[PDB]
């Protein structure tokens, strides 16, 4: 059966991981 | 709603336990 | 209750950057008692 | 209905956690069931369910006229778990309520409600009062994660007890052939007999009942099991599942001493380092390995 | 073999139809132990063969809808026809087959090993 | 003291090098990933071992077991759930991990061995998981095993021998829980622990990758 | 501090095989491992025991190895995995784009050696697989949620 | 509608999260 | 700049972070070990 | 290949390093036994984690496990055989790595530690012992557990505290089964682990004691 | 061979702290390492499996909490100790010897260093001391197999 | 608390000395369900007290030798004599006592409170 | 006698591991019992057992003299194991064992053989035909190490199966008090009536058998329990176990197999190291080093 | 003296030896796989 | 009286015991 | 129970090991 | 009996099937 | 039996030296073997 806490929480921090990840590394880019 | 409040307060009283015990610490007891 | 996936997830990426945010507040403090 | 249920099922609930409504009720629509994320002992907390469907379409009643649809529903709670006593039920919650009847599946399993038949009209959204166990008095219930399975249907059914369907269902060829005549039957009986010739010449007869619309006309030749009506069946059954958190208080208390040890911790340990570094930098500037 | 029951006491043909009506299809004790199910002809009587519930694909007991005239397993989607037949997959294969005869109750059921009628195919289960 | 010790095993040389070790600039906070992944199988590690005292591996009384986890011992709840979240975090944090090094191109020559013994661990983790819910012997946990196990009769003629070593048997038993048991309690560490032992070793003799 | 000294041949030398790297920098003890590794490991403490107190672990039902449970449903991570196989026809294709996967992974760092770059912005393909890659895997993960009917496309 | 309790626990954890995030970015200058 | 922690003024947190981080690894430690005690 | 290994490991020095290595003249056959004691060891590891695929941890069925093993399982009599006696061996050889050891005064300064570690290795090792006899839950191994787990009682205050830690209660039950369970195939194993590698890695560091 | 080079500093040091014994000799690899262990670990295999096939394990009886075997005995390595404990009148003071085998095995060290030496004909209290405690640990095992009454005596 | 039997279904003070003559001392179920043995009187009748045979010492159940008038544990060498107090050692105590009371059988044991007749000294079980 | 045992004891072997042959017979003797270390399926070995005591000395008989002791035994044997037919025992064999008839505790109980009472004066050592069980055929017996309890006796006992005592065991006085007269009865009667008197006055009478001899004179005064008698009883019971190992030649063959790959491999590494060590010998020339 | 073992003599040996060792090897690792494969 | 195969056999393992160390002293050139 | 075979084993290789360490030992003190 | 003879028999098998491999490789197929 | 343990021992302690001797008889054949 669905978690949707753990689930809400998965789907949350991929993202804005990624995104930071994206950011610090542009960051150095330049 | 509460919690959403709780946090915030929670969050700002974090901030300030965390700042008080650093001001304290550096120009109270000049320790740090 | 996708809603509630959805939301949870938004959440999380709405803590994480407030986290983030109050680290530099501090930083900044730190640095204003220079 | 929920007594049919009752009546045939000793429990509501199959191994595959299929609910028995669905054994008659054919047709399938969503439902809903919210409850709060915990809720602590010996407490009143509400149970809110929603059987959608679109009220604008009518039903195919039980003589043959087209009529309203009234819902019904099972709700099935951890042992423990019952319906709360009007004397214990919050005014404003009484109202949220309704005029609802909300009874025991069997005098045992007080765990499990049931409701309706009532007007779908005004009853398409549920709320149901609920009293937590307190696992200090009763000892076979203790603080945990429980479920709560939720059945809700509105419409009529498809089957009944002893089996034979009903007006509000598809009826089928009996067999393989050619329909000779579709004739009806009495204005006040209603429906029709489907005379299908068969390859050997023998004519068999399809009894329909009056609701169903045929969609076969004379003289057309059709497979057994074929459908002779439409199917009227415009309601729907539908499950959910859910969890519940029987909380004990204490538990977040210690969590949240726990929480400013930790929290203390941290800093003292992010404030001692800072401290440090300040040494770190000093020992870092030739002066002080050099006098220069 | 012997076709035991729910609380394992095997099963009298005529037990069964009392509670069982026609064009059943619930399960029971099957060979090797495993989930066979027990269809009522529409003459509510017993058919001659068993279906083995076990889902050809990853091994889920595929379960009977009567709503749609056809088993379908909750694991992956599989959907086997009325009589057995895999109609939908990931499932390559059906429901093994096995006979079972009636004794004046005392159904048993027997491995099957002619070609599978369904598809014309000699069985796999073999 | 120390010049006991120093002077019969040599603590310096050991200090010494911890503290020769430098954190360079392009070292964010995500590079934390990998030690709260670590982190959190040291607690499953703990958590783990602790429901060893009360959980039984058999057909019979396993379900029952951990009720009593849940229900009688000191805190057992409260260990049992801990092992549960913390399982699903590790994996998550793992993932994270992966992201982080992927979109630094830590895994670049050298450090591809780096990159192979960590996705060996994936697998270890993941099995975990699986072995893992199979304990309590309830429905899902069951039924997923029932499934899991079964996905090898795809490979031709090794298939059935595989699904058989899996469950020690022709289908889902006792012995199914057995040799799981044993695989999430003993075999699953002992490897995991191994290949973890590589991870952290090559990490240390490359050091971390460079910046950007 | 402690800047790198690109002077010195042994350091320029491990610079050349990718390494050295944690030969510069901020000393990494006491500074990280003594005080900020607690930290770490105590707010970890902290999220899980938070979780684990106001969202216990349930208990299922006992296993009954004569029915399956209607909505059975694979951990999180394998949502990805379990909706490729409902959705794909063949057993083995299913199960073989499975494998692929860890397969798969544990290449990357072989097949991608032609371009000796770390930011992903000076690894344009690299970038757009991955993100390409990582809404695929979401994708599917989300609609094995779903009625294998419009799991693929999430009612859209 | 959870109890108050409850809902100043999850708070709490939601807090002890995001704040930890801050003692790190603090302690060590950035990220 | 400021002035730098005399080796003293240095002992003194290392003595409050001691009792301050044995808070919470107290806790830990005592609750893990209650587990063990039968029930 | 060495070359894309050497490129990234630098196997060199692992290999030049275990080249450097010499035997001196005094080294008996003597010295042999307590690499002979390890391998008895490894031995078990390997012999009694196969058993771990069969073996049931609970009252209700552990002695039925054992036989089955004994009667069944391929090769499950020379297996457990196998554990049996090579149990009893590793004890008896680590006895004679002793005497070897003490009359080459193999332990005095420094080396100090080397030993120390190696007692308790001797503890875990007998201890391993005792739990191991529970496990089939016999009339012999039963009663030894009863003996044994008493015998802390004797202590004042903590006495009764222990042997209720040892039987997870009062008296011997299922929960004294389940935690010698845990204690033979889990910490017992961990913790030999651990100062065995202590033993070793000093032995490596102060190299053989010296000639007489 | 190679012999030690007692001009050097580095080993002259070692040999010092009592070390550096592992740098003369014949060369460990692949000479012991390579060739000899595999012929140690073989014999001891060999020795192990001939021992199991010849004498299997047996199956004891089920436990029985309600009836101690009469001829109850621990392994043989605990035979000292059991005959300490059934020879000995308190309780507890039996049970002090028991632990003080290992506690004093464990002071050996620390309470012998006194004397640098190595070699036993150098070492004379010692050797008496081990001598003599081997005949009292033999002489108390092989009594602990005699009725109490006489094993302290083995009927002598 | 009651006393049942081997097959635990208590017992009956006749039907226990149908079987069991006089002088007898063997056990049975006892308080906390520990072995208890069950001594009959010289006059052919149930004692009033009852036996716990888990030796003081170490653990083992101790085992009523007849032939030298008296309870010898097999682990160490224990004696206790005929009346459960402890007369060699390295057992330091003797057998807890417990109260066996009749009520028309139905045997029941009872917790020992008042001074250890056989000592004179207060009980140690308590 | 085995005998008695059979008709009051269902199994010889009591939980602890006592045999029952003691609950009467309360002197104790050594006894030996020695068998192979192992044995081949369906094969007949012999079990040795000995039974020694002073032939000497001669016991209390039944009626009141003093004669000779007889010798008896029981044997338990694995499931599976029992005694060898006839027909399957060397004549030679046949010979060690005399004229012995081994008889079964049981009809069931096969496993179990007892034996005697015969005359100790000529079997104070015994032997025993046994064949082995086939692990093939039968079922539940595998190649395993069994064991074997022995237990053994010679002389006569102390108690009945009725309980009451006999002329071969002490007797004690029935109560405290003085002996105020120490009777004989009737010459074809035997023993006496020691006529205690307690403190009351009372006097009660202790009647004792022939056999045993009154170590009390009158005018004494005795403790309650106190001996009477001597023990007259000079025989004794003894019990024994061991183990028989059930072997598979097909074990031991691999086992040789095995054996030879392991001395090969051994000898190539040995072989190989001397090899390489002409080789290091040949490189620590100097003359390897510098062409001079 | 005699001759020293040239190279390929030393493979030879080399291979005599891996052959003959695969032998007890062989044996012991089968066995042990079969103990596995359920009854 | 054990049967001959069974002789044999410990007869075997007590040479394996044997000529191990006599394989070893050789192979070593003593001890 | 006794383990006989075990415990010739023990009582037999005990005194062999301590006398030819004493050997071993004696030839290097000469 | 028959067993400390085959013990000496085997003994001395073993010896011989040393020396056999021994002398045979090396001064057979002179390997060694 | 307490023969039959002696006995064991004593033969390992013969056992042993047996092989140790065949050792040096190896050692001695090479030698000549030289
Ligand atoms: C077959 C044995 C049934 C089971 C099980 C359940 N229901 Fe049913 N239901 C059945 C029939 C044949 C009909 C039609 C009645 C008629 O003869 O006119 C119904 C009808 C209802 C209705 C009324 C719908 C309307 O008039 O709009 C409701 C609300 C209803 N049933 C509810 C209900 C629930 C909640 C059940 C499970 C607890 C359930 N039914 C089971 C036949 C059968
Ligand atoms: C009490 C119920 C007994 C049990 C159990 C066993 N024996 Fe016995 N035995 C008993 C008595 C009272 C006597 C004396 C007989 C008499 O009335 O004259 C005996 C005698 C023997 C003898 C004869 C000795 C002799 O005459 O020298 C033998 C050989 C003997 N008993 C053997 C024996 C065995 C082997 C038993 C266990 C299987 C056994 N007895 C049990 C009373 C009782
Ligand atoms: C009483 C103490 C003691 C115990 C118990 C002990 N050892 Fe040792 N061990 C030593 C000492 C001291 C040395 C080093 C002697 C030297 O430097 O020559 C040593 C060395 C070793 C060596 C290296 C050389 C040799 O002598 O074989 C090995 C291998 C070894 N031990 C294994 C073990 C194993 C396996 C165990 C069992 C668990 C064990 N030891 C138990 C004291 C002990
Ligand atoms: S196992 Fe049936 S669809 Fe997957
Ligand atoms: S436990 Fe009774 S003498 Fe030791």
């Amino acid at each position: 059966m669905v978690e949707p806490l753990l689930c809400g929480i998965v789907l949350g921090l991929v993202p804005v991981t990624i995104a930071g990840l994206f950011v610090t590394a542009y960051l150095q880019y330049l | 709603m509460l919690t959403i409040t709780s946090y915030v307060g929670l969050l700002i009283g974090a901030l300030v336990f965390t700042l008080g015990i650093y001001l304290g610490l550096l120009k109270v007891v000049k320790l740090i | 209750e996708a809603e509630f996936i959805a939301g949870t997830a938004l959440t999380m990426v709405g803590m994480t950057l407030v986290g983030l945010a109050i680290g530099f507040v501090l930083l900044r403090v730190e640095s204003l008692v220079e | 209905y929920p007594v049919f249920a009752q009546q045939n099922y000793a429990n509501p609930r199959e191994a595959n956690g299929r609910i028995v409504c669905a054994n008659c009720h054919l047709a399938q629509k969503a439902v809903e069931i919210e409850v709060p994320q915990a809720v602590l002992p010996d407490t009143v907390f509400e149970a809110v369910i929603e059987l959608p469907y679109d009220k604008q379409v009518k039903q195919v009643l039980a003589n043959g006229k087209k009529g309203d649809l009234n819902v019904g529903m099972v709700l099935i709670l951890p042992e423990g778990f019952e319906l709360a006593p009007p004397d214990r039920v919050p005014a404003e919650i009484k109202e949220k309520v309704g005029n609802l009847y909300y009874q025991p599946y069997s005098p045992e399993q007080k765990n499990i409600l049931v409701v309706g038949p009532v007007p779908g009209k005004k009853y398409s959204e549920m709320v149901v009062p609920i009293l937590s166990p307190d696992p200090a008095k009763n000892k076979n219930v203790s603080y945990l994660k429980y479920p709560i399975y939720f059945g809700g249907n509105r419409g009529r059914g498809q089957v009944y007890p002893d089996g034979k369907k009903s007006n509000n269902t598809i009826y089928n060829a009996s067999a393989a052939g050619k329909i000779v005549a579709i004739t009806a039957l009495s204005e006040k009986k209603g429906g029709f007999e489907v005379s299908i010739e068969k390859a050997n010449g023998e004519v068999v007869v399809d009894k329909i009942p009056a609701g169903p619309d045929l969609i076969v006309k004379e003289g057309q030749t059709v497979q057994a099991d074929q459908p002779l009506t439409n199917n009227p069946n415009v309601g729907g059954f539908g499950q959910a599942e859910t969890e519940i958190v029987l909380q004990n208080p204490a538990r977040i208390q210690g969590l949240l001493v726990f929480f400013s040890f930790v929290l203390l911790t941290q800093v003292l340990l992010v404030l001692k380092k800072k401290q440090f570094e300040k040494v770190q930098l000093a020992e870092m500037n030739f002066h002080h390995h050099h006098h220069h | 073999q012997a076709a035991k029951d729910a609380l394992g006491n095997d099963i009298k043909a005529g037990e069964w139809l009392k509670t069982h009506l026609a064009g059943d299809r619930s399960l029971s004790q099957g060979l090797k132990g495993d989930p066979t199910y027990l269809i009522v002809t529409a003459d509510s009587t017993i058919e001659k063969y068993g279906l083995n519930a076990v889902c050809t694909h990853l091994g889920c007991v595929v379960p009977w809808v009567a709503a749609e005239n056809k088993f379908k397993c909750p694991c992956h989607g599989s959907q086997y026809n009325a009589e057995g037949k895999v109609v939908r997959g990931p499932a390559p294969l059906s429901l093994a087959l096995a006979h079972c005869d009636v004794a004046e109750g005392l159904v048993t059921f027997s491995t099957w090993t002619e070609t599978d009628f369904r598809t014309g195919l000699e069985p796999w289960w073999a | 003291v120390y010049d006991w010790f120093e002077e019969r095993l040599e603590i310096q040389a050991i200090a010494d090098d911890i503290t020769s070790k430098y954190v360079p600039p392009h070292v964010n906070i995500f590079y934390c990933i990998g030690g709260i992944t670590f982190t959190c199988f040291l607690v499953q590690v703990a958590t783990g071992f602790a429901m060893t005292f009360y959980y039984r591996p058999t057909v019979a009384e396993a379900f029952a077991s951990v009720q009593y986890i849940m229900t009688d011992v000191n805190f057992g709840w409260l260990i049992r759930s801990i092992h549960r979240w913390s399982a699903s975090m590790m994996v998550l944090m793992m993932v994270l991990h992966v992201f982080r090094v992927y979109l630094t191109g830590g895994f670049k020559r050298p450090r591809e061995l780096t990159w192979v013994t960590g996705v060996i661990m994936a697998v270890c983790t993941v099995s975990f998981g699986v072995t893992g819910y199979s304990l309590p012997w309830d429905q899902v946990g069951y039924w997923a095993v029932k499934i899991v196990t079964g996905v090898p009769d795809a490979i031709p003629g090794v298939g059935g021998f595989i699904v058989e070593l899996l469950r020690g048997g022709v289908g889902v038993g006792q012995a199914t829980l057995t040799r799981f048991y044993s695989l999430h309690t003993f075999v699953l560490p002992l490897l995991t622990a191994v290949f973890m032992l590589m991870h952290f070793l090559m990490i240390r003799k490359q050091g971390i990758s460079g910046p950007l | 501090t402690k800047k790198p000294d690109l002077s010195d041949p042994v350091l320029k030398a491990k610079l050349a095989k990718g390494m050295g790297h944690n030969t510069y920098g901020e000393p990494a003890w006491p500074n990280d491992l003594l005080y900020m590794f607690p930290v770490v490991i105590l707010g970890t403490f902290a999220c899980v025991i938070g979780l684990s107190v106001l969202d216990p672990a349930a208990m299922g039902e006992p296993a009954n190895p004569f029915a399956t449970p209607l909505e059975i449903l694979p951990e999180w991570y394998f949502y990805p995995v379990f909706q490729i196989l409902r959705v794909v026809p063949n057993k083995l294709l299913g199960v073989l784009l499975m494998a692929a996967v860890p397969a798969g992974l544990i290449t990357v760092p072989f097949i991608e050696s032609i371009n000796k770059f770390q930011n992903p912005y000076r690894r344009p393909i690299a970038t757009i697989l991955f993100l390409l890659g990582t809404l695929v895997a979401v994708w599917l993960g989300i609609g094995s949620t779903f009625p294998i009917d419009i799991s693929l496309t999430l009612g859209l | 509608g959870e109890p108050a309790i409850v809902q100043i626990g999850w708070a709490a954890t939601c807090v002890m999260f995001s704040f930890s995030l801050s003692l790190v970015v603090w302690g060590r200058s950035g990220l | 700049s400021s002035e730098v922690p005399d080796m003293n003024k240095r002992n003194i947190m290392n003595l409050i972070l001691a009792g301050g981080a044995g808070l919470p690894i107290t806790t830990l430690a005592l609750g893990y070990g209650a587990f063990f005690v039968p029930p």
